[PDB]
């Protein structure tokens, strides 16, 4: 995604708390982009006796 | 009794010392009406609910709201009100209040 966060000229990398890589910026464009997952949770079942 | 019985004014069934106690102690962020892409928009910067969420560290809705936690109280009180203590046993007796 897109985001607005300010940058300083020789600064590469974002770090979350997790100390895993967010934002990123683009080698050959110079835009700033964030990072977030895809996936979610479980389920469940619901079931009477067989 | 017009301290401890439910309020019918209010738009909820309480009563205005539990009004006075819910509002003195910080419960942590839930609701989950809606969790997906949350922290994408303005919530750009991270709160931490869903940086734990984003781990796979999860919590759950429990069983009894605070509702019906309401209804059984203001059932307990107007049984002990207005039938001594007699209910605990067997079929409910009236008894005026001073006798009590
Ligand atoms: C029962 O007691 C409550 C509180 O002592 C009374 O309610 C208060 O009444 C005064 C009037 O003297 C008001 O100024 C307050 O705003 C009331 N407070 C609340 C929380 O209601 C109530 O009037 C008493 N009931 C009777 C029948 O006298
Ligand atoms: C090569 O990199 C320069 C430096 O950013 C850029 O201006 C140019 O458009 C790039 N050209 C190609 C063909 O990638």
């Amino acid at each position: 995604t897109e985001s607005n966060k300010k940058f300083l000229p020789f600064q590469q990398f974002g770090r979350d708390i997790a100390d895993t890589t967010d934002a990123v910026r683009d080698p050959q464009t110079l835009e700033i982009l964030d990072i977030t997952p895809c996936s979610f949770g479980g389920v469940s079942v619901i079931t009477p006796g067989t | 009794f017009s301290q401890i019985l439910p309020d019918p004014s209010k738009p909820s069934k309480r009563s205005p010392i539990e009004d006075l106690l819910f509002n003195k102690v910080t419960l942590a962020d839930a609701g989950f009406i809606k969790q997906y892409g949350d922290c994408l928009g303005d919530i750009a910067a991270r709160d931490l609910i869903c940086a734990q969420k984003f781990k796979g560290l999860t919590v759950l809705p429990p069983l009894l709201t605070d509702e019906m936690i309401a209804q059984y109280t203001s059932a307990l009180l107007a049984g002990t009100i207005t039938s001594g203590w007699t209910f605990g046993a067997g079929p409910a007796l009236q008894i005026p209040f001073p006798m009590q």
